[PDB]
């Protein structure tokens, strides 16, 4: 077994295959998904209060597609912090929101609006 | 876009899997070692081993096993890559035609799932009914073997047992059956099964075996007489056969883990075992005949057999001879005894094999200030630890110094009839003459004979009739036991000066102008037999000892003034055999005749540094095509001789090369001398059978060792090396070490074997125990293999361990460079350490220590206690750069012998790699990617220019040209991120772009600058890289016009070359992680290019289609120019 | 490049007919300037602190002096450099800063108390802290708090003397917090050297300027409270 220490997993992987041997894979992930830090805060300073419901990322991760309580999805740059272009999509709200991988489609679901 | 060039300098050395059998012949046992991608087909002689054909493939060989199916007199070989493409191999030989046939193949893999945890495991059924494969952790992929399979079909019968540790097959019981070692949630067991291939379903198993030892690692199945399954564990050994059971717990196997096994006897009577520490054991089975037909087990014996290298292959060959195969160093061949020695070892050491194995650091450094830089790679492991020195050319270093520049010829004169004892020499100027002696390395001048004490000589050989041939002005003569009167001075009937004479051991060949004479050496009689005449005057003559150890040569060599002559005569009779007149002003030093173990060639030493490849049959007179090879600007000399044996062949030219062999192949290998004109077979008292070299400089009586491209010299230390640095001012290296020790109950610690760490010239220990306030060092119970590191300063030339500085308890040595900091002119050693404990997370302790070597004494000047582990250090313009737990922390030297943190950085996951070139800093992250970081000297602080975002686990990085940045990966791959040019906005200028992808099928440890060839003052720059299999290659930069020239030649060769496996090279070099199957671009795989030299011209002519050539210009490609461009790359390597 | 190191040294009083308001609005620039270490290294090395300690004590510019002292020791380790000088450099620091906490400014106790929150790691800071009055000039802050005076707690109701008088004790307890974590490791040195006596200890002690307060109340300040049980 690879040892519980990480630097001793670093000396061992130099003279052994990929991770350090048997049981070296998760011992990376028990060090690297156990911490987080805030990057940036995104408001909805239009009515001076934020009313989003659903969120996702684009097919190339450059813009994050929020969804308000009014019925419109609003694009935002992940680097800038500025609205790009809203879209009057539904009437009720937004529950589910995902793109595809090829970058062609978009599925947006409403709460009670007559096309769902 | 970035286009670069990658070849193989060192072929891989560490071995992986060793299968014996009858692959080549039916009744001939052989050895089949795979190393990384090569498949080395040996054969077993009674004297040892012998290769047949080395074959490389496009994929990492990890699983291999021979098998003879029913229907084949010989066997077959099955090999699976690391990219899941399988193949079935078949050897075909037809005379000298030595071929590998892949009978069936097919990439078998799945879209989804975890691959594995313990690698890939594959075992063949003994009835040759199925083929085992553990591939995706829940599937058990079975290959139904049939001649119906021109491609491989696949089954996937689900394992309801997920986490399998080992799997094997059991022997002949009318059904193909399986064994496990499965980890239950509650306990662990050994289950069996039974597979119906006609029904794809597990049947009801014959064994249950509901609980076993807690650490069962391997399963050793015993054969058909007394069939069962031994279960080795960490601590004990069992036996199982469904009804009975036997169990032992021998006190031998108490301090090591069993790693390898083999079936020694064909009825399975004996078994050999290795360990993790070098031992070899033997399992003896007490065969018990209970009844007239009943075979059963009685006793289990474990006998200690002695110490070898760390085994991962284990093959008993025959007659007590076993090969030991190591990844970790020095795969060697051993012999078993019957009686014992002073330590109980039956193990007889034999000849070894050279392995680099795991390279952990490199530095390309020259020690003789030539254009050729030497290479010092840290190699080995726990007790195989050894620096290895890799150099181009041939190491002519055991040479005497005698001041005779530009001298024409030195020829022996003996007095002992039955030995070479008391050999005086002949000093031959042009117009002057002396007689030389040899006191080993030194000379004495005298006058001995009385014939040639007045006029010059040219050629005075050694007659096997205990005579000698003296040539003074115009006449030849025989020599008695040192006379002063002539024995038989045959005059010449022309009364002219001899233009070019020559001699042999049975004949005299003298050319005067155009008249070519011949003398038959009788006992004390010179008789004329044959005579022929040349159309021009004779430029030179050559006589080589071809046959019978007598001096009879069926061929002749003819050279003419201002006329290239390939005229070939039957020299005893001078019969015309081949007549070819090339023509031209270049004067040749005619022909060197030496058979290079396969064919007689002719080797013409042309004027002004030119070389031709001629091939002649010694009985017909038909020549092949010529081949222009450049050596220099002066006329060349081609000679053959005896170094000690094997008829060594040398090229005395402006580029002095060894012609004879290079991995048994005609590729030139240099020597460590600048320019060589002549050679002289002298007789030194301190140099056995050595030769002196008359040059444009001094005379070097030296011999030549084993000839290869890369001579490898081992400096063993018997402990794990970590890094390597270099001192210019001091003449010393530095190697960080790692030794295994156990904790004593009374004493502090104790070692295990006498390595070169304790055997040092001076010892010391660290002081100022500054981790004393932390109460973390609590007590441990037993001696459970702690690690102890120290600094080893190795001498420059004697390579003696000069000093050892043992660190504190459980303090690693992780980082080492050697540079100068600030305005202090001292050159330091800088070691950044970390404090480690198991059962602990990432550490938050450590210090950084700076050393010096004042008068051969190591001094601890200053230390800096740092809250974090130190991973990488590089010098940065007089300032110290470090990487301390995702915090790039640049330093600064003060006059107060301290350090001051000048700046910091905090946007990192975990920064492990640091490379600088000028004022850019390239940071290799743990999981994310290439990170380029700027340093503004005006601001004083770092600045994030850009950052890549695609999460690849880094392995090693290196700056190419401050625009293109090379990065490796854990997924055995290469890519370059190019800094983005279109700075249109601020978002698009903080994003790097991955430009070019490559699958270097090998782990990468090191990168460094510096080349391996001599500086003759093409391509630009050179980066060498360190690996884990001992496979050093080169990375360099191309020109974009040549990239379009080279890449189209890759696509031409990828329709002609049938690589073994039928593997597409575009598919094999494709960038393949677990989530990206993106095809490769950018780089050039020059190892596919340089095999064009091996392609025959009826298949080279089909490579040359309507292609392009740059010599702003535009020309259709031709065969004789495309073969030049490869040679423009082959001169690098 | 344009000498803003040398521009701002002229703008503070040097035996000169200056006002108060241009000087106090010059340090307000200079406190934004002292954030960078490459500036901050050269300020002390060219003698800016002794220049900054030229103010007579009744002055309206005392707030900017405390801001230039607070961002002096904010992130850079400049207080390591203040030691090796003529002897009365920190003796002018202890004289002026403790007077400024005694001056009872409306925000002079909001900054000059924060200066003692980190700089207690240096042992000579605590050494000059005890040759003077010490906590007699510290406890007199808490004992004069009108939010604590139960006999006069219904006297002041305006929110100026409430939010400022419920903040003043908050930074004072943190001034106490790193005071006792420091003196825990001080007496632990007077435990691990006087009691152990080479039994697991090394007698090397230069009295350096060095940060040895163990800096973690999650792990090791908790741990140092345990090993004092083995004392006398």
């Amino acid at each position: 077994q690879a040892p519980i220490n990480f630097t001793s997993r670093l000396n061992r992987r130099a003279s052994f295959p990929k991770y350090g041997g048997v049981d070296g894979g998760c011992f990376d992930r028990h060090l690297i998904f156990s911490r987080f830090r805030p990057i940036s805060v995104f408001r909805e300073a239009n009515e001076d209060e934020s009313g989003f419901t659903c969120c996702a990322f684009s097919a190339r991760e450059r813009f994050l597609m929020l969804g308000t309580c009014t019925g419109q999805l609003k694009l935002y740059n992940v680097f800038s912090g500025q609205e790009e272009a809203s879209y009057n999509c539904h009437n009720s709200a937004i529950t589910h929101l995902e793109p595809s991988r090829d970058g062609s489609l978009l599925l947006t679901s409403a709460t009670w609006s007559q096309p769902l | 876009m970035s286009y670069n060039y990658v070849v193989t300098a060192q072929k891989p050395t560490a071995v992986n899997g060793c299968v014996t059998g009858h692959f080549t012949s039916a009744e001939d046992l052989n050895l089949l070692i795979a190393k990384n991608t090569r498949l080395e087909i040996y054969v077993v002689t009674a004297e040892g081993l012998r290769p047949v054909k080395e074959v490389g493939m496009y994929g990492k060989i990890a699983v291999m096993e021979l098998f003879r199916p029913k229907g084949e007199s010989k066997d077959l070989l099955f090999i699976l890559t690391a990219k899941y493409n399988a193949c079935i191999l078949e050897y075909k030989q037809s005379g000298e035609s030595i071929d590998i046939i892949t009978r069936a193949h097919g990439n078998v893999q799945d879209r989804i799932g975890r691959p594995s945890e313990t690698g890939i495991i594959g075992i063949i059924d003994p009835e040759c009914r199925m083929i085992g494969l553990r591939l995706y952790d829940g599937l058990f992929k079975v290959i139904p073997l049939d001649r119906d399979n021109k491609e491989l079909k696949a089954f996937n019968i689900r394992l309801e047992e997920l986490h399998v540790i080992d799997v094997k097959f059991l022997y002949g019981c009318q059904a193909p059956t399986i064994c496990f070692v499965y980890q239950d949630p509650q306990g662990r067991h050994v289950k069996t099964y039974e597979v119906s291939l006609r029904e794809k379903e597990f049947n009801k198993g014959p064994w249950k075996q509901e609980n076993v030892e807690a650490e069962a690692s391997m399963v050793i199945a015993v054969p058909e007489p007394f069939g069962g399954a031994i279960i080795i564990g960490q601590e004990s050994i069992t036996y199982h056969n469904g009804d009975k059971y036997l169990a032992i717990a021998p006190p031998i196997i108490k301090q090591s883990t069993i790693v390898c096994h083999n079936r020694v006897d064909p009825n399975g009577s004996r078994y050999l075992l290795g360990d993790m520490e070098g031992r070899l054991f033997m399992l003896l089975l007490e065969k018990e005949e209970q009844m007239d037909g009943t075979v059963t087990l009685k006793d289990l014996r474990v006998e200690l057999l002695g110490e070898t290298s760390i085994a991962e292959c284990l093959t008993y060959l025959d007659n007590g001879v076993v090969f030991v195969g190591s990844r970790l160093g020095d795969s060697q061949l051993v012999k078993l005894n019957v009686d014992s020695n002073e330590q109980g070892s039956y193990v007889v050491a034999m000849e070894t094999f050279t392995n680099l194995g795991p390279i952990v650091d490199m530095c390309v450094v020259d020690l003789e200030r030539q254009g050729q830089g030497q290479l010092v790679t840290c190699s080995g492991a726990f007790k195989e630890g050894s620096l290895r020195i890799i150099r181009n050319g041939i190491g002519i270093h055991e040479h005497a110094s005698i001041d005779l520049p530009g001298i024409k010829g030195l020829w022996p004169l003996r007095s002992d009839p039955n030995r070479e004892t008391d050999d005086t020499l002949v000093l031959s100027f042009v117009g002057q003459t002396r007689v030389l002696m040899l006191n080993g390395e030194e000379v004495e001048e005298t006058e001995l004979m009385g014939f040639v004490d007045d006029q010059q000589t040219f050629f005075c050989g050694n007659v096997a009739h205990q005579q000698l041939i003296q040539i003074t002005s115009a006449s030849v003569r025989l020599v008695s036991q040192e006379p002063k009167a002539l024995v038989s001075e045959w005059k010449e009937p022309q009364a002219k000066n001899i233009s070019v004479a020559s001699c042999n051991s049975s004949q005299v060949v003298v050319a005067v102008g155009r008249a070519l004479y011949y003398l038959q050496i009788h006992p004390q009689e010179l008789r004329q037999i044959s005579h022929t005449e040349m159309e021009h005057e004779v430029a030179c003559l050559d006589i080589t000892p071809l046959g019978d150890s007598n001096g009879l040569s069926p061929l002749c060599a003819i050279g003419l003034w201002t006329d290239i002559s390939a005229r070939i005569l039957k020299l005893p009779s001078f019969e015309l055999l081949h007549k070819e007149m090339l023509g031209g002003e270049i004067i040749p030093r005619s022909i060197l005749m030496t058979t290079f173990e396969s064919s007689h060639y002719l080797l013409c030493a042309l004027g002004d540094g030119a070389l031709f490849y001629f091939g002649l049959n010694i009985e017909t007179g038909l020549l092949s095509d010529r081949k222009k090879v450049t050596l220099g600007t002066q006329p060349t000399v081609l000679r053959t001789f005896r170094s000690l044996s094997t008829t060594n062949v040398f090229a005395c030219s402006d580029r002095p090369t060894v012609i004879y062999s290079s991995n048994h192949k005609l590729v030139f290998s240099n020597v460590n001398l600048k320019e060589v004109n002549y050679m002289c077979p002298l007789n030194s008292d301190g140099y056995p059978d050595s030769l002196a070299l008359a040059n444009n400089s001094t005379l070097t009586i030296g011999t030549i060792d084993e000839i290869q491209k890369l001579h490898i010299r081992t400096v063993p230390l018997y402990e794990s090396p970590r890094k390597i640095c270099y001192q210019e001012v001091s003449q010393c290296f530095g190697v960080l070490s790692s030794r295994i020790e156990v904790q004593d109950t009374s004493g502090g610690t104790t070692a295990l074997r006498p390595s070169a760490s304790t055997q040092a010239l001076s010892s010391s220990v660290s002081s100022s125990k500054l981790f004393s306030s932390s109460t973390a060092p609590h007590e441990t119970s037993f001696g459970e293999e702690v690690e102890v590191h120290n600094l080893l300063i190795i001498d420059q030339h004697t390579f003696e361990v000069l000093h050892a500085h043992q660190f504190l308890q459980n303090e690693y040595a992780l980082s080492l460079v050697s540079c100068k900091l600030g305005k202090d002119p001292n050159t330091y050693f800088i070691v950044g350490t970390a404090m480690v404990y198991p059962e602990e997370a990432e550490p938050k302790q450590g210090r950084i220590v700076v050393f010096q070597y004042s008068d051969g004494k190591l001094q601890t000047v200053a230390e800096k206690e740092v809250k974090g582990a130190v991973y990488s250090m590089v010098e940065f313009n007089g300032k110290l750069l470090a990487s301390i737990n995702s915090t790039v922390r640049l330093y600064e030297w003060t006059t107060e012998k301290e350090l001051r943190t000048e700046c910091n950085h905090y946007n990192n996951i975990m920064a492990l790699y640091l490379k600088t070139k000028g004022d850019f800093i390239l940071v290799g992250d743990l999981m994310r990617s290439v990170l380029l970081l700027a340093y503004k000297p005006m601001e004083g602080n770092f600045e994030e220019i850009a950052r890549d975002f695609n999460p690849n686990w880094m392995s090693a990085v290196e700056i190419l040209d401050d625009d293109n940045f090379l990065g490796a990966e854990n997924a055995f791959n290469l890519f370059v991120c190019q800094k983005d040019s279109a700075a249109t906005t601020d978002e698009e200028r903080q994003h790097l772009q991955e430009v070019g992808l490559f699958h270097l099928g090998e782990f990468v440890n090191v990168f460094c600058h510096g080349s391996l060839v001599m500086q003759n003052l093409p391509t630009q720059g050179s980066v060498l890289f360190g690996t884990v299999n001992g496979m050093i290659g080169l990375v360099t930069s191309l020109s974009e016009s040549w990239y379009n020239l080279l890449l189209d030649m890759q696509n031409r060769l990828n329709k002609v070359i049938k690589s073994v496996g039928k593997i597409e090279h575009s598919f094999w070099r494709s960038f393949h992680t677990e989530r990206k199957t993106e095809p490769a671009t950018g780089f050039i795989d020059g190892d596919l290019i340089e095999s064009f030299l091996d392609i025959s011209r009826p298949k080279m002519q089909e490579v040359v289609a309507n292609l392009q050539y740059d010599d702003g210009m535009k020309r259709e490609a031709t065969a004789d120019d495309l073969i030049k461009v490869v040679e423009e790359l082959t001169r690098i390597h | 490049q344009l000498g803003s190191r040398e521009l701002m040294m002229f703008y503070i009083d040097l035996k000169q007919t200056n006002d108060v308001l241009l000087t106090f609005e010059a340090l307000k620039h200079l406190a934004s300037l002292l954030l960078h270490n490459k500036f901050a290294t050269e300020f002390v090395a060219h003698g800016g602190v002794q220049k900054l300690l030229e103010i007579p004590r009744p002055s309206m510019a005392a707030t900017g002096v405390s801001m230039c002292l607070y961002y002096l020791s904010y992130n850079q380790d400049a207080m390591e450099r203040v030691c090796m000088h003529p002897h009365n450099v920190l003796s002018d620091v202890v004289n002026y800063t403790l007077w400024l906490m005694e001056c009872s400014h409306a925000s002079g106790c909001c900054h000059a108390t924060m200066f003692f929150s980190i700089c207690f790691s240096f042992r000579a800071v605590l050494e000059l802290f005890d040759r003077y009055d010490g906590l007699r000039r510290l406890v007199n802050l808490i004992s004069t708090l009108e939010i604590l005076n139960l006999e006069d707690q219904g006297a002041l109701l305006s929110d100026d003397e409430i939010f400022a008088s419920r903040q003043t004790g908050k930074h004072t307890c943190m001034a106490l917090r790193k005071y006792f974590e420091a003196h825990l490791a001080i007496k632990l040195e007077q435990v691990k050297q006087s009691l152990q006596r080479t039994e697991g200890g090394i007698l090397v002690h230069p009295q350096p300027p060095y940060k040895a307060c163990s800096y973690t109340h999650e792990q090791i300040v908790e741990m140092m409270e345990f090993l004092i049980e083995y004392g006398p």
